């Protein structure tokens, strides 16, 4: 029959080492603001969106400044396509810029 | 967080 719902959630790890951050259900947005403490001017305010539903986890570019993204497998952080939503899979990596803030997307539960 | 963003 239906497969009713799906849950699991998300968490970002710096690669720096700095804290942690846990990412709300729903949209959440990202870049230079309190959220990750991001001050660097070339990180857009309205940088990109963080979506948790479902259990899964996707990002949208939304500034011509762009966002990087390397997956778990592979060892290059690489431009994500501008404007549109990509899933991320627990393990993999992003950014803000090609070589700072850089964060791991860890699972954890809802 | 109130500066522009540099482009
Ligand atoms: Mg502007």
């Amino acid at each position: 029959g239906p497969l009713g719902s799906m849950s699991g959630g998300f968490e970002l790890q710096p690669r720096d080492g700095g804290p942690r951050v846990a990412l709300a259900p729903g949209e959440t947005v990202i870049g230079r603001g309190p959220l990750l403490g991001i001050t660097d001017k070339r990180v857009s305010r309205r940088h990109a969106i963080l979506e948790v539903a479902g259990g899964q986890l996707r990002i949208k570019p939304i500034h011509t400044n762009p966002c990087f993204y390397q997956s778990s497998e592979k060892s290059q952080l690489l431009p994500l396509k501008p404007n549109l939503w990509c899933y991320l899979n627990p393990g993999d990596s992003f950014s803000m810029l090609v070589d700072k803030y850089i964060f791991r997307i860890l699972s954890i539960p809802s | 967080y109130d500066e522009s963003t540099d482009e």
